[PDB]
C-alpha cells in the first residue's frame, strides 16, 4: 500500500504461479509423494535439509504436482 | 568423476545422446541442422547429470568395500 502525499496506490505482490519453491538454501533428499500424485494443501511434499537438520515441506495448494528437481540437488 | 568425466561416460551410454552425438558427426550437414543438434545435445546432456552423478557415486562406493579391505589384508 503506497501513499503519496493523500492518493493512494496498491501493488500487488506476485504469489501467483502456484510454483513451489524452497524457503532456504540446502539440499534435497527425496520427494514423499509420486510425480503426478495429487497434493492437497497442508500435506508434506518433499524432504528436504539445509543446517543438517532435516526440514519437511507442506504444499500451499491442492492440486497435482510435478517435480523438476530430481531427487539429491 | 567431476563433471567433464561424467560427460565423457554419457558418451558411451545414453542412446539419445550417442545418437545426437554420432548425426552431429556427419561432415556438411547444414548450418541449422547442427545449430539444432547442438542444441539438443546441450539438453540432454544437462538433463542427465543427476542420474549420472548417483552413478558415479555407486561407483565410487564399489570401491570402500570390505572384499577391497580383505584382499589388501
Amino acid at each position: 500500500r503506497i501513499t503519496i502525499g493523500n492518493k493512494t496506490c496498491v501493488f500487488e505482490k506476485e504469489n501467483d504461479p502456484s510454483v513451489m519453491r524452497s524457503p532456504s538454501a540446502g539440499k534435497l533428499i527425496q520427494y514423499i509423494v509420486e510425480d503426478g500424485g495429487h497434493v492437497f494443501a497442508g500435506q508434506c511434499y518433499a524432504e528436504i535439509e539445509v543446517m543438517k537438520m532435516v526440514m519437511t515441506l507442506t504444499a500451499v495448494e491442492s492440486g497435482c504436482i510435478h517435480y523438476v528437481k530430481r531427487p539429491g540437488a | 568423476f567431476r563433471r567433464k568425466d561424467l560427460v565423457k561416460t554419457m558418451r558411451r551410454v545414453d542412446p539419445v545422446y550417442i545418437h545426437l552425438a554420432e548425426r552431429l558427426g556427419t561432415p556438411e550437414l547444414s548450418t541449422a541442422e547442427r545449430k539444432e543438434l547442438e542444441n539438443k545435445l546441450k539438453e540432454r546432456e544437462e538433463f542427465l547429470i543427476p542420474i549420472y552423478h548417483q552413478v558415479a557415486v555407486q561407483f565410487a562406493d564399489l570401491h570402500d568395500t570390505p572384499g577391497r579391505m580383505q584382499e589388501k589384508g
